[PDB]
DNA sequence: GGGGGGGGGGGGGGGGGGGGGTTTGGGGGGGGGG
DNA sequence: CCCCCCCCCCACCCCCCCCCCCCCCCCCCCCCC
């Protein structure tokens, strides 16, 4: 992300993002006083194509035909929109925790109102809970051409 | 008023369109009056930004991208023109626009400093202006493998061809400006994130120190790209033949280039002293030791499972802690109770020069590509084998004069140059018998010692701690070299009396003061002190008399405060500290001065399972020291139970009891 | 050398972009002033091949309509000053502000004081060459101009929205200068610029101005979305002149800006800093029936051919061999009668309803699929794919307002059009019963969830059905051939009975025609594109007396402009026909001749006169209408009586 | 040459102000009657 | 066996928190013994 300060038109840039939409804490200009008042420069900031997909336990692998277990999966970049509903897929990527971003505190949103963890400064009195999700870098399924040249040029 | 700034930016934008552009009939093509436009842009820099101290033109010129989008195209196409013409031999005019492009590059890459004398506008604009210089450095190094670098050397070659006298003041200046170009291109570096301190900090600190512009990565700016582009443009060949040819108007910039090449690179990285995977496996085993350590310090069950330990003290009172591991290990319980305290002692704090070995974090390293490693080490090798003594004589024979007027930056960079290449040649000559200590003989020539002494003495008297630290490093390498040549052998005895009396005292006073200054300052004090003691021992005016000047409590404080960083220190540094302790405690036997609790704490922490490496040679030295130290502490306490109180405190400078405390009759 | 308030650049300098982003270049003031001059020169000097200035004529028309919108064709801007086309593509938000100022300048030049009629002009970027489907949009399209296909799925109300708004600080000297409102977020005032501090803020009631606003949910066309996927959608936002240019359940093609914004809700529920997105529409196009003055003159010219009716009827579904009574009924329905209301007291259906009842493989469904392509407003529904509410109208509780609102069914969407109902025999009767009101009273009278109202549903219904058991059985009368009851059957005021009789000389001509049609439709079968269109035109002329492209505009023209009158019709001819048809319809199994069938004769005679573009109904139109209805009745009979009925009614038909 | 006192910086505490915290309709599945 | 029914599912005060201000402590520098 890239931001410009409200009271001086300096620009902060390459702000790494946590799970919350994250804004700068200090202004880079020593002549400026600011903390936490910003406008996002859309054209300078960098975005990734993003797509959450939810998976459930494979039909033959459920131990006795019971309710399957579920998991949230994140696709990004060129891997988005390759999967489809009802498709049976193999994924690879990272198993990750995802905090309750509302409980962590988020601009324009209230904290959400078994246990979490507290004491961390951003929470104050609150206590934070985590989901588990899979951050996928590659996906494939494990379960037409109308001209001769465009088909034949794909063959060995 | 900002109306002036937008008018200025409109003017510079119009000038940006006057320089030229691509011709679709793609090649870059100059504009009409292009030479006059380049001169007018140079005139804008002078007229406004220099004469009024603004940097507004230096910002506007970056906004309209003139350097990357016009000047380097002009220079690279002119380079191709002259290259092809050289093989196949109105250049009289196009030479002029190439020269004025070089002048503009030297201006726009000119190093930035901020001080109390800078205008408010300049220090406000400093950050983004630095960022634009980084984009310039990236473009200069990258574009057509940095062909503009060969353009610069060709512009210099076209005045090196003529006679030594035939190089007029304009030709001398042109060569100097080419050197300033190469210096600047080396010298651009990311700026410091500089924050206003009127308003308090939020509940979180600065989110990140990263000050790069979005189109730059740090690898674009790294030395590796410099080495690659300089090699592929033979800039190293240009500098090597230039320093060989010296037979002095340009000598100071020529020194300065080598400083800027050396200021932040460590000599050992050029020497080895499945290989990558093998060493990675070694690294991973080393940090797996810390994994098993924290695992020992971790509960076998979930965080909500915690029962309560109670530590009943030796008195009839009780404390409480929740640590499940601590419940079966009172050491953890005690230290965890201490960790729990909200209170801390508040600690008090603690520019016109670049980052270097003077101020970097002590483990920092440039991770070369092996091709760039070979190219750089062979370049500095051939420099040492040709250019070192001649260059050092030329510039030191300058610096004999004008010491009163030598700017602080110039002093520190000269001292770092001296130290870096002397240290390198000593190391290479330890590795190669083919390399000769005499190839840096200029370092030991007595004018050099006298000047370095004048620099350190004046810096310390002036309390210029920056230059004092630089001279301290240079002294360390001078003494290091002296020891090597004393073994390899006259001049040794000359310096070993010239450094007498007040110089011995001065060197004895740096490690008294070092405890008040940064880790690198203290490290250089320790290094200097170890070198000084081995030099004096190698000679051995009196040996007992000199070392008594070091064995005093503020020096012990400096050694302790250096040693407090033990995890971040290197094994050899800990070895030097404990060799000094070996001298003080075992050899000189002034053991009372080290019976103080700070050392006891630090010894336990480093001998801890989460302390040093179990396999470290320095751990073996610490263990040996600790065994003897504890035995003597037990013996002294048995002889003198008053020391159970005295252990807490500085020793009694009241001599009438102080002698009894020190020796116990 | 030059005034900084008037410094300006060359066109090659504009090609030589030397700010970092495009927007940073557009906002450089010398570049901006140059761009203004460039677009002004473009509008005033780009021409038709006739030499007539394009935007001179479009501006002249804009003022005549008192419009706020100017349709700039992008391909014109790509032909001349193509760099501006590039900037317009890569950086539309800045460019369109400049181009709006330029367009207002151009029309103010053309019309003095057009600032009194509208204080602003918006350029509409027509004919943008690259197109995306909703699945196809990505981060790399963010802030780009885009051209998108979809169907408008949910259209909200025409609300006011802030455009230019001065604000009041409730501390200090209150007023703040006018902020410009976007389509994406509320205005934020971090601090009051007078007192340079925080405070409360409020809208200034004197100096604030409003524009129209309307969100639309745009969704993937069902004839585009691939299998195995959920259809994708985006919230389009319409502003100012673009509100209510479309209605739900219709395809649109949308030129706009794909813009993102922060939303704490999306971040909250997804747990990542993921932004919402819209398409801020710059222009909307529905997706043939529009016609020119020369086309109007062409319609007049061809209509006065005394053979035009049969040339139209032959042109109906041209690749369907024979079935001339179906094509007649389809022609009559598709032109329709004239709706009427006597003194406001007694409204009368103008639409003509047609039922195609017959055997399998007799092109009934394909005839409906032909009409679906041919009519201006139409929709197609099949059997168990329909529901009663899905057919007439329905209600839903709006998730925005939480109030109940109607949503139109098929017979609302096809209002003033025709509705196509395939497999009418195999709908549920609890769906079929919904047809009755709309089919005759031309209305739908909902009373549900507090809503109580009557909607207009002016549709001609054309229906296709198989007889009982599987195929027709002419030993029986109609009431035993089909499960449908007399009320619904009486509303279908022409019946076509279609039978698949084996007949050698008919089958050979049919089979030859079908085979010829198949090869004439095979894929492989003045530049290259135009040349194959000319061959295509001759292929169409192989079977069609008039082009389908001409016929559709001719239908739409005849429907919308022509209103026949029954001036001096033969009353007693019709009355005797109705009297005899009623008497012979006393047979309890036959097609129930009713007063609405007498009206059918009159509607049909008007429809034939409509095909002639005729202000007056002739005897020939009325005779043909009688002959159509008499044939429809006579063939709805068990064969034991059909010959006698044919002989009796021949006195009325065989005069023509 | 060391210790006290004066002066300036930096950190912590305490107070004050502010914002947040069920009916109706429709489709499809599933079961029962003619 | 087929169709209809009916059942399901779904759309003003008090606490936490943050900002601002004032005092106190700790270090450094200079003078006195
Ligand atoms: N006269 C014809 N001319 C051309 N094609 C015909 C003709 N009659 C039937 N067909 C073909 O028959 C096929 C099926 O037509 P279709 O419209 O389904 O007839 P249908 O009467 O509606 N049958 P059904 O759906 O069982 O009631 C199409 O592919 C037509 O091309
Ligand atoms: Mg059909
Ligand atoms: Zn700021
Ligand atoms: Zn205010």
């Amino acid at each position: 992300a890239s931001f410009t300060c409200d009271m001086c038109r300096a620009i902060v840039d390459n702000v790494e993002q946590s799970f919350k939409y994250t804004e700068p804490t200090f202004c880079p200009n020593p002549s400026c006083e600011n903390r936490a008042f910003w406008t996002l420069n859309v054209t300078r900031s960098r975005f990734l194509d993003w797509q959450k997909v939810r998976i459930q336990e494979n039909a033959n692998e459920i131990p006795t035909g019971s309710m399957p277990r579920t998991l949230d999966v994140i696709l990004r970049g060129d891997s988005v929109e390759r999967a489809k509903p009802g498709d049976r897929c193999k994924f690879t990527g990272v198993e990750i925790v995802v905090p309750d971003v509302t409980q962590l505190g988020l601009p324009g949103v209230k904290p959400s109102s078994n246990s979490g963890v507290t004491g961390l400064r951003s929470l104050g009195v609150r206590d934070l809970t985590y989901k588990i999700s899979f951050l996928a870098c590659h996906v494939i399924s494990i379960g037409n051409e109308r001209d001769q040249e465009v088909f034949l040029n794909s063959l060995s | 008023a900002d109306f002036s700034l937008t008018v200025l930016r409109a003017r510079i934008a119009l000038l940006a369109t006057a320089i030229g552009g691509p011709d679709y009939t793609p090649p870059y093509k100059l504009g009409d009056d292009c030479l006059a436009c380049l001169k007018d842009l140079k005139r804008w820099f002078k007229l406004v930004d220099d004469q009024q101290k603004r940097w507004d033109v230096a910002m506007a010129v970056a906004e309209y991208r003139i350097l990357t989008d016009d000047l380097l195209p002009i220079l690279i196409d002119w380079e191709n023109k002259c290259s092809l013409a050289a093989k196949l031999a109105n250049k009289a005019y196009y030479d002029k626009i190439a020269l004025n492009c070089l002048q503009l590059l030297v201006l726009m890459t000119w190093p930035l400093i901020v001080t109390e004398q800078s205008s408010s506008n300049q220090i406000t604009l400093y950050g983004e202006l630095k960022k634009h210089q980084l984009v310039y450095k990236k473009t200069i190094l990258s574009m057509e493998s940095g062909k503009v670098l060969r353009a610069a050397i060709r512009l210099a070659l076209d005045v090196i061809k003529i006679d030594r006298l035939s190089r007029t003041p304009r030709d001398n200046m042109v060569l100097k400006l080419v050197l300033n170009f190469f210096r600047n291109v080396i010298a651009i570096e990311p700026g410091e994130f500089t924050i206003n301190t009127k308003k308090s900090m939020p509940k979180k600190g600065i989110t990140s120190i990263d000050t790069l512009p979005p189109n730059v990565s740090m690898d674009d700016i790294s030395l590796n790209t410099v080495i690659s582009s300089f090699h592929k443009n033979k800039v190293f060949g240009f500098l090597l033949t230039l320093t060989s040819s010296l037979s002095d108007f340009i000598n100071i910039p020529l020194l300065e280039i080598m400083f800027y090449f050396t200021k932040d690179v460590n000599q050992e990285l050029l020497f080895p002293r499945t290989s990558a995977g093998f060493e990675l496996s070694k690294l991973l085993q080393k940090e797996h030791q810390m994994r098993k350590n924290v695992i020992k310090h971790t509960s076998a069950r979930h965080s909500r499972f915690g029962g309560l330990l109670s530590i009943q003290t030796p008195d009839k009172t009780r404390l409480t802690v929740s640590g499940s591991q601590a419940l079966v290990d009172e050491k953890i319980a005690l230290q965890k109770l201490d960790d729990s305290k909200k209170w801390n002692k508040r600690i008090i704090k603690k520019e016109g020069l670049p980052n270097s070995l003077l101020n970097s974090q002590t483990g920092k390293a440039i991770f070369f590509t092996e091709s760039n490693g070979k190219h750089f080490k062979e370049f500095i090798n051939n420099f040492i084998d040709s250019g070192f003594n001649i260059l050092l004589h030329s510039v030191t024979n300058y610096f004999t004069t004008e010491q009163d007027r030598m700017v602080t930056l110039e002093q520190v960079e000269y001292l770092l140059f001296f130290a870096w290449f002397v240290k390198y040649q000593l190391l290479r000559s330890k590795i190669d018998n083919s390399a000769d200590i005499k190839q840096v003989s200029e370092a030991l020539k007595e004018v050099t010692f006298i000047l370095v002494s004048s620099l350190l003495r004046s810096a310390y008297d002036l309390k210029n701690w920056t230059v004092t630290h630089a001279g301290m490093i240079a002294f360390n390498e001078l003494l290091n070299l002296v020891s090597r040549t004393k073994a390899a052998q006259d001049i040794e005895f000359i310096v070993s009396r010239l450094f007498s009396d007040e110089r011995i005292q001065l060197l004895s006073n740096l490690p008294k003061i070092g405890s008040k200054y940064s880790l690198q300052f203290m490290k250089s004090c320790i290094e200097l002190t170890h070198s000084v003691l081995k030099v004096l021992e190698q000679y051995s005016v009196n040996f007992q008399k000199v070392q008594a000047n070091y064995m005093t409590e503020p020096v012990i404080e400096t050694y302790i405060n250096f040693l407090e960083r033990f995890r971040e220190l290197e094994d050899d540094s800990i070895k030097k500290v404990f060799s000094f302790f070996h001298r003080v405690f075992v050899q000189a036997k002034e053991q009372a001065l080290l019976f103080r609790f700070d050392l006891i704490i630090l010894l336990r922490e480093m001998l801890s399972p989460d302390g040093l490496d179990r396999m470290s040679r320095s751990r073996k030295y610490v263990s040996q020291f600790s065994d003897y130290f504890l035995a003597r502490l037990k013996k002294r306490l048995k002889k003198s139970p008053a020391w159970f109180v005295g252990l807490l405190f500085p020793p009694l400078h009241n001599s009438e009891v102080g002698f009894y405390q020190r020796y116990g009759e | 050398d030059i005034d900084p308030l008037r410094e300006e650049l060359t066109l090659e300098s504009l090609s030589n972009v030397k700010a970092n982003s495009y927007s940073e270049w557009i906002t450089q003031p010398n570049v901006s002033r140059t761009i203004a001059r460039e677009l002004k020169s473009f509008l005033l000097e780009y021409t038709d091949e006739t030499g007539r200035s394009v935007y001179g004529a479009r501006i002249r028309t804009l003022g005549e309509m008192n419009s706020e919108s100017l349709e700039v064709n992008y391909r014109h801007l790509a032909e001349s000053k193509a760099i501006l086309a590039l900037f317009l593509a890569k950086c539309p938000e800045e460019m369109l502000k400049i181009f709006d100022l330029v367009a207002m300048e151009a029309t103010e030049l053309h019309y003095p004081d057009y600032a009194r009629i509208h204080s602003e002009i918006h350029v509409r970027i027509s004919d943008f060459p690259t197109i995306y489907s909703l699945r196809e949009l990505r981060e790399s399209n963010l802030s780009s101009l885009v051209r998108v296909t979809g169907v408008v799925t949910r259209r909200t109300g025409v609300f006011p929205q802030l455009k230019y708004v001065k604000f009041n600080c409730l501390k200090c000297g209150s007023i703040l200068g006018p902020f410009f409102q976007d389509s994406n977020e509320e205005i934020r005032i971090s601090f009051c610029t007078n007192c340079k501090s925080k405070g409360p803020f409020r809208v200034n009631g004197e100096k604030t101005v409003y524009r129209n606003y309307q969100r639309v949910t745009l969704q993937e066309a069902p004839g585009t979305v691939p299998p195995g996927r959920l259809p994708r959608h985006r919230e389009v936002i319409l502003l100012a002149d673009l509100v209510d240019v479309s209605k739900p359940g219709e395809e649109v093609e949308v030129t706009g800006i794909y813009k993102n914004n922060y939303d704490g809700n999306l971040n909250a529920k997804n747990g990542f800093p993921v932004f919402a997105t819209i398409i801020e529409a710059n222009s909307i196009k529905r997706r043939v029936f529009s016609w020119t003055e020369e086309e109007e003159r062409e319609f007049r010219k061809i209509s006065r051919d005394r053979g035009i009716i049969d040339k139209i009827i032959s042109s109906m579904a041209p690749s369907i061999y024979g079935h001339r009574d179906i094509k007649t009924a389809v022609a009559c329905s598709l032109f329709g009668g004239v709706p009427k209301n006597v003194n406001g007291k007694h409204s009368i259906r103008g639409d003509i309803n047609v039922l195609l009842l017959g055997d399998p493989g007799t092109a009934k469904s394909q005839i409906l699929k032909y009409v679906e392509k041919t009519a201006h407003r139409a929709v197609f529904a099949t059997g168990q794919g329909a529901s009663a509410v899905g057919l007439t109208a329905s209600v839903r509780k709006d998730p925005i307002t939480k109030e109940w609102t109607l949503e139109g069914g098929a017979l609302v969407l096809a209002d003033k059009g025709v509705c196509l109902i395939d497999e009418f025999d195999k709908m549920n009767d609890q769906d079929r019963t919904s047809i009755h009101e709309a089919m005759e009273q031309q209305s739908i009278s909902i009373s549900k969830a507090g809503i109580v109202t009557t909607l207009q549903a002016r549709c001609s219904i054309i229906a296709a059905a198989n007889p009982n058991g599987g195929r027709y059985n002419s030993t029986l009368p109609l009431a035993q051939n089909v499960s449908l009851t007399e009320p619904i059957l009486s509303r279908f005021d022409i019946l076509c009975v279609v039978r698949d009789l084996v007949d050698e000389e008919a089958d050979e001509r049919l089979a030859t025609f079908v085979v010829d049609s198949h090869v004439r439709s095979h894929p492989e079968n003045l530049n290259a594109r135009q040349r194959r269109l000319q061959r295509q035109r001759k292929k169409e002329e192989e079977i069609s007396p008039i082009p389908q492209e001409l016929l559709m505009k001719y239908i739409h023209y005849a429907r919308t402009k022509i209103y026949p009158k029954l001036h001096q019709m033969d009353m007693d001819k019709v009355s005797r026909v109705y009297a005899d048809l009623r008497r012979e319809s006393i047979s309890t199994g036959s097609f129930p001749i009713t007063v609405r069938h007498l009206e059918s004769i009159l509607r049909i005679a008007e429809s034939f006169a409509k095909m002639r573009l005729s202000e007056f109904v002739s005897s020939y139109d009325l005779d043909r209408a009688i002959k159509v209805v008499v044939d429809s009745f006579v063939d709805a009979q068990k064969v034991s009586v059909r010959r006698q009925l044919r002989r009796s009614f021949a006195i009325y038909t065989l005069g023509h």
